[PDB]
């Protein structure tokens, strides 16, 4: 199984570095390109740059020469990406990626070539002012006022914390069935907010223990809340 | 006459080829930028060193083939060109061959090839970018003989270039038909050797002849494929005469005696114009000719 | 090169056929690729060399070459199939496609409404958020308004509506209502108000029942 692993992301102030790390296996790098793909939030996918380790070339967009540099490692199996110099429009989400190379520019191998066919997971890269602010958690509380048939809505506000992201889980991932974890809003505050709702038989109630599980990494916070009837 | 063998650049070229090492080493690239599917076989491994890789052809046929020419177009990169390499970078590769009675199928055995030649570039590609926008197209041929077997492989090495194949051109010359002093002559085989000039025989064409003591015609093929040295000729036989390359009769009131080269003779005088295609004019009438004399005469009037 | 993508975004029933046209700006190599990716998610790979389904993708889609015109196709659009979809150039730049975002097309389906009081924990704070919950429904355009006695508040709330659920293609969506803790206990009803076409549905709490 032919994998990427993506690590290195995180908040990072206005012209600061950071170096991202892109872990294959599976396949040895030398074989074909490795590549950043970067998406700004809300944006489009943006090729950023190449590397063949192989070879030793290198190629990058525009938007990014001169304050980027990708490099390889082919003892570990392993791609970097240097940033400096960053600005608040290189938030994005950096994807690594590989695909076959070809000396010959219009040219593809019949058997090994097929485009960018292995992505990574994605680190997030923040570029900002702003310090990490972990979250509150508060419950959403189903109620006798918030009896609504056989079927009951609780959740978990997730409130003001910076950067992205939050994960919530609901009982330590076994409960998955019904629930919604909405976006984050960006509040005028600076800092992000978002809930999460799982909706559940109103018989279970009293007698099923609910636990909304928010992990904030990027403040190295975990908040377990049981959610009760008021 | 150039009679081709096998073609790669053309429907279903790359066929049954072959490459050895299995796995790397030689591959076989697609180009989509036409509606037409090209394709190309390339290998770049100049990094590494201790590189030995073969691309063999498909078993062709040599048929009536004596000589076969092979015509290669590629491109070679330049070894500086990749950044720190060149410790264990080539830029030329090696033409291989191989007779064979029989095709033995996807069966590969390095040691039963024989070295053509070293293939080197005429030009190089330098480009900053890796993917190469523009190329350098070398044209390289060589040819081998005499073939003694029922066909034939090519093989190509590679030790550790950066090489793109884009066409295998491989073929045989042939002397095309031809009519010439009157006679047609066959297409016929080239030979392998320069000193080789076999002959062939000419076929006089319609109403023509070879004289009673005059040399049949002989024409010589030679490496090229172009005829060379004519021996003898034929000649429009007698009531003919040579219209181009053709023997065509001659014109009413027109005789000719013989088989020459000269035209029909106007009928001499005091004699009756001819009917078409005439050997002698008939003495008008009250005249007649000396019978030591021939027909070329004219008529005297009888005393 | 630039890869111009059409259309931006487009709607679709299930069992529609889709079409997707990249227009390369001058000639490039004939090896687009196509990508689709779900929201949050990585891309995944469609289409290679233009027009070669990669393995393991329903074959559904296809893509195709016309000159200079590549496009992707849907035969039968699935509610799994809601994602962007990305062409790509194959060749030296790389670049992508400005990209094309696909919504499934569906019934109507009426909100499931719950309206949620602050917790007494983030009222000690001094802030109190009051969270509207509109669930699994469709079209994702509702008006959501809040009132405060009875009074329409304005500028003091947020929306967030996530993605299409990739089984139903129903949307669900958010209204959370910030006051200060002076103004939150200075009133007693509070009341969220969706309307969808010619229907409002109120839920509403006393800040003095339970
Ligand atoms: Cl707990
Ligand atoms: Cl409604």
């Amino acid at each position: 199984e032919v994998q990427l692993v993506e690590s290195g992301g995180g908040l990072v102030q206005p012209g600061g570095s950071l170096r991202l790390s892109c872990a294959a296996s599976g396949f040895t790098i030398s074989s074909s390109y490795i590549h950043w793909v970067r998406q700004a939030p809300g944006k489009g996918l943006e090729w950023v740059a190449s590397i063949s380790s192989y070879y030793g070339s290198t190629s990058y967009a525009d938007s990014v020469k001169g304050r980027f540099t990708i490099s390889a490692d082919t003892s570990k199996n392993t791609a970097y990406l240097q940033m400096n110099s960053l600005r608040a429009e290189d938030t994005a989400v950096y994807y690594c990626a590989r695909s076959h190379y070809s000396v010959w520019w219009g040219w593809h191998s019949v058997s090994y070539y097929a485009a960018f066919d292995y992505w990574g997971q994605g680190t997030l890269v923040t570029v900002s002012s702003a310090s990490t602010k972990g979250p509150s958690v508060f419950p959403l509380a189903p109620s006798s006022k918030s009896t609504s048939g056989g079927t009951a809505a609780l959740g978990c506000l997730v409130k003001d914390y910076f950067p992205e992201p939050v994960t919530v889980s609901w009982n330590s991932g076994a409960l998955t069935s019904g629930v919604h974890t909405f976006p984050a809003v960006l509040q005028s505050s600076g800092l992000y907010s978002l809930s999460s709702v799982v909706t559940v038989p109103s018989s279970s109630l009293g007698t099923q223990t609910y636990i909304c599980n928010v992990n904030h990494k990027p403040s190295n916070t975990k908040v377990d809340k049981k959610v009760e009837p008021k | 006459k150039e009679v081709v063998l096998l073609d790669f650049a053309a429907a279903g070229g790359e066929l049954g080829w072959l490459t050895h090492p299995y796995g790397k080493g030689w591959d076989l690239m697609q180009n989509i930028m036409n509606d037409m599917p090209i394709y190309m076989y390339s290998v770049c491994n100049v990094m590494s060193g201790d590189q030995d890789n073969w691309l063999r052809t498909n078993w062709v046929y040599r048929g009536e083939a004596e000589r076969i020419f092979i015509e290669l177009k590629f491109t070679v990169r330049d070894c500086n060109s990749f950044p720190g390499g060149a410790s264990s970078c080539k830029e030329t590769f090696n033409l291989y061959y191989a007779e064979s009675d029989l095709d033995y199928g996807t069966n590969f055995q390095k040691r039963l090839f024989t070295k053509i030649d070293t293939i080197a570039p005429d030009e190089i590609t330098v480009s900053s970018d890796f993917e190469a926008r523009h190329v350098k197209l070398n044209v390289e041929e060589r040819s081998v003989g005499p073939l003694t077997r029922k066909g034939f492989y090519l093989a190509f090495q590679d030790i550790g270039a950066c090489v793109a194949l884009l066409s295998v051109r491989v073929y045989y010359k042939k002397c095309p038909e031809l009519l010439q002093g009157l006679a047609h002559f066959p297409e016929t085989i080239a030979g392998s050797d320069a000193p080789s000039l076999a002959t062939v025989a000419g076929t006089c064409v319609d109403h023509a002849v070879v004289p009673p003591g005059g040399e049949e015609p002989r024409m010589h093929c030679a490496v090229d494929g172009e005829w060379l040295v004519p021996i003898g000729q034929c000649l429009c036989q007698a009531g003919y005469e040579k219209v181009e390359d053709a023997c065509q009769a001659c014109s009413p009131g027109f005789f000719k005696f013989e088989a020459s080269e000269s035209p029909c003779l106007e009928c001499p005088e005091h004699t009756l114009p001819s009917p078409e295609g005439a050997t002698s004019c008939e003495c008008e009438e009250g005249f007649f000719r000396a019978p030591q004399d021939p027909a070329s005469m004219p008529c005297t009037l009888v005393p | 090169i630039q890869m111009t993508q059409s259309p931006s975004s487009l709607s679709a029933s299930v069992g529609d056929r889709v079409t997707i046209t990249c227009r390369a700006s001058q000639s490039v190599s004939s090896a687009v690729a196509w990508y689709q990716q779900k929201p949050g998610k990585a891309p995944k790979l469609l289409i290679y060399s233009a027009s070669s389904l990669y393995s393991g993708v329903p074959s559904r889609f296809s893509g195709s070459r016309s000159g200079t015109d590549f496009t992707l196709t849907i035969s039968s659009l699935q509610p799994e199939d809601f994602a962007t979809y990305y062409c790509q150039q194959g060749s030296a730049p790389f670049t992508f496609g400005q990209g094309t975002k696909v919504e499934i097309k569906r019934t109507v389906a009426a909100p499931s409404v719950f309206i949620f009081p602050p917790s007494d924990e983030q009222l000690k704070s001094g802030t109190a958020s009051v969270v509207c919950l509109l669930n699994n429904f469709y079209p994702r355009e509702a008006k959501v308004s809040w009132y405060v006695d009875n009074a329409l508040q304005s500028g003091n709330s947020q929306e967030s509506v996530t993605e299409q659920d990739s089984k139903d293609s129903t949307y669900s969506l958010s209204s959370t209502l910030t006051l200060s803790k002076a103004d939150y206990e200075k009133h007693k009803v509070y009341a969220c108000e969706v309307t969808q076409g010619t229907t409002s549905v109120t839920k509403s709490f006393n800040r003095g029942e339970c």
